[PDB]
């Protein structure tokens, strides 16, 4: 999972 | 100090269930398992608290009463009243350190804790005030609540932003992987204000809305929020942190637009999810001319493939997502058609109802 | 060796849900699928019992067998749209499920590895309405023991006598007995069905007009309902004899409304001890007084108008056992037949003697 | 609790 911010 | 009242069971049941909302977890302080009962000039007040929030119900007393206050076990008191027959008259009185509950030839003697020991939220002053239909507040919370974090170290994410701007009330919720934003017109010019409501408070506030025609009156202070619905008053402390700015989270220029039926997209993602990894929940999306292909695989090398006819004219691309985050969005969008606005494989996607821009959803992808 | 079939989703859904009942070891998490001459057979097992469903195959098919994960296969079929045609085929060690432009490749385990119950012979056979079997189980199931060291109590006695089928359940503190006429002469036979088997048999009865056919062996019971066949092993041991448990001459008779009695006991229970659940009953002329107290010295008192002309007496009970009985008796009036403070009570519907309940008191 | 049997 990539971070949104 | 001789509290006494007589009330009809049907005037006591919904207020008892409501004020009990904030009670339930690890019951650390004993008095937190109790409801505060207060009788004063034609009113019975019932209060439940968990220290962060409080729920108050006011019951008009049409029968003779004597003023006072006590605290009684919430679950036992509610179960006693709920167990009595439809139309029962409930006579309650303090007798020493015991609270008596009588109806017909049924008698209950409950233990108490002093009303003077019941915790109250510190006195505060309202800065913002507005009224809106309960249905509008319900729509705002329901459109975003699922995107709140649970137990994140960034404590400001374990709640929901309540924001007034122009004539709108807006809710924002995010957990650092996905974000939901919804705004509705209030029909009153409002000051610009933003507060974070704790997640337990959001859920409780959500619970008190019966969608009914009783309007909701909101009051916002520096460290508190208060909602008045009919005979109920909910108050919560606010979360003191810097909430992310949705305006900066929304994809800048999502040039690749895909349109498809909400139910067909949701059912295809829900079937593909069955064969996704139980821990990581990864699905792979391949977009091509008027086509979406959804693939999922798990460690047993089992595989699900869904091919859908969609509206799409952009460049071909592959993108991975946690399927639960996608399904959460589609489940929240209770509409006919959806629009997914894409950039590239490493960038967030914006999802919305193809017919309405009132809510917007942003999901960060997974590395394929 | 190349199993293949095509069935409508709506003919597959109920059979998949049913056979999955015994589930909850790898092979044990799978359903056995078998295609042979117009029949698809689906089997689920936990080694103690097995559930089988038969689905007629009206579209071309190729014979064979495999085992597939039950939950994943059911969720796939359930998730497909109403009216979907489901094409299934074995491809090497994988089972393929195709419908529209949806494709699923499931892992498998060899059909030869699927466990079967041993071959057995039927001694007793009878048919009855589903509703009768449901009534028999529902009237007594709550009285079964759970994990008692006396193995034979963690189940339910199924007994044929004359023209009746009877169920008996007991945990050593309370007992429930129900019997129903089934319009056919039967041999005298008694078997203990394990509690999980009782739950599975209950779940297979939809209350519909498809009759239930029962077959009883020395070590097995089998129930046929429509296209379903349930088989369970039986429990060993000497089940208690209800005829000797029923109070000999319970001379003190009390009568009251079932709902009023149930609501009074349920309110008194709130202030009973959480561990011991003791309530105290005081019977006097046309009156019942129920009292409960807990360690916090909280107290509940209920006074009820009842029909009673016997000698005054005090008797203690575990209130959950009393409430279980009243909840099972879905009737207007109840009769309680008492002897003394140290003896069991018999409780029944004042209008029907088809079921009888016996509760041993507590020493309060 | 007394035993039934």
């Amino acid at each position: 999972q990539a971070d949104l911010f | 100090s001789h509290m006494k009242f007589t009330v009809e069971r049907e005037h006591l049941l919904k207020p008892l269930q409501q004020v009990s909302g904030p009670l339930g977890g690890r019951p650390t302080l004993p008095i937190l398992g109790n409801l505060l009962l207060q009788v004063a000039d034609g009113t019975l007040s019932l209060t439940g608290t968990d220290l962060e929030m409080e729920m108050v119900a006011r019951v008009a007393l049409v029968q003779p009463h004597e003023p006072g206050a006590t605290t009684v076990p919430a679950r036992k008191f509610f179960d006693i009243c709920r167990g009595l027959p439809e139309g029962a008259e409930i006579a309650v009185q303090l007798e020493g350190e015991r609270m008596l509950v009588r109806s017909g030839r049924s008698r209950f003697s409950l233990s108490t804790l002093p009303a003077a020991d019941f915790p109250n939220l510190d006195d505060w002053q309202s800065e913002v005030e507005f009224t809106l239909p309960q249905a509008t507040m319900k729509r705002l919370i329901e459109a975003t609540q699922f995107s709140m974090a649970h137990q994140d170290v960034r404590y400001y994410l374990n709640g929901m932003l309540f924001e007034t701007e122009g004539e709108e009330l807006r809710t924002v919720a995010t957990d650092g992987h996905r974000l939901a934003v919804c705004s509705m017109p209030i029909g009153q010019s409002l000051p610009s204000h933003s507060v974070i409501v704790p997640r337990k408070g959001v859920i409780e506030l959500m619970r008190m809305l019966d969608g009914g025609d009783n309007p909701l009156r909101v009051q916002i202070g520096s460290n508190n929020i208060r909602a008045h619905v009919g005979d109920f008053i909910f108050t919560s402390k606010l979360v003191d942190g810097r909430f992310p700015d949705y305006r900066r989270v929304l994809p800048k220029n999502p040039d690749k637009h895909l349109e498809a039926g909400c139910d067909l997209l949701k059912q295809a993602f829900a079937r593909a999810a069955i064969l996704s990894n139980e821990k990581f929940r990864g699905v792979r999306l391949y977009v091509s001319e008027n086509q979406l292909k959804i693939t999922a695989n798990n460690p047993e090398q089992e595989e699900a493939e869904e091919i859908l006819d969609v509206t799409y004219s952009g460049a071909e691309m592959e993108i991975g997502f946690n399927v639960s985050y996608v399904l959460d969005v589609l489940n929240a969008l209770k509409c006919e058609n959806v629009r997914m606005m894409l950039t590239d494989s490493v960038s967030s996607v914006q999802i919305e109802d193809a017919a309405s821009q009132s809510a917007a959803y942003v999901v960060m992808p997974m590395r394929l």
